[PDB]
């Protein structure tokens, strides 16, 4: 009788589409905040 | 005749917006300054 055939391709078996990469690294940063001018001129604390 | 509900192939628009200089980029550790800035101003301990 005639038989089956256990038969594959080798581009096929290998390349199923794969899973899309889980995409992540979406990080926002922030600055330090700012800082006040506490100074003075020569002539504002001298005179 | 009536064969006509059809979603237009070949998907192009023609770009009426701004082009596009500037591109979302990505920046992070080494494009990023802190450390020193602290360092050159003690925001202290």
């Amino acid at each position: 009788p005639t038989l089956p055939f256990h038969g594959e391709s080798a581009y096929r078996t290998d390349y199923v589409p794969k899973p899309l990469p889980e995409v992540a690294k979406p990080v926002e940063v922030k600055l330090p905040p700012t800082l006040p001018f506490n100074a003075q001129s020569c002539y504002r604390s001298e005179y | 005749p009536s064969a006509g509900a059809s979603i237009q192939a070949a998907g192009k628009e023609i770009d009426w917006s701004e082009k596009k200089l500037f591109r979302k980029a990505v920046v992070s550790t080494v494009f990023a300054s802190d450390q020193v800035a602290e360092r050159l101003r003690q925001d202290l301990p």
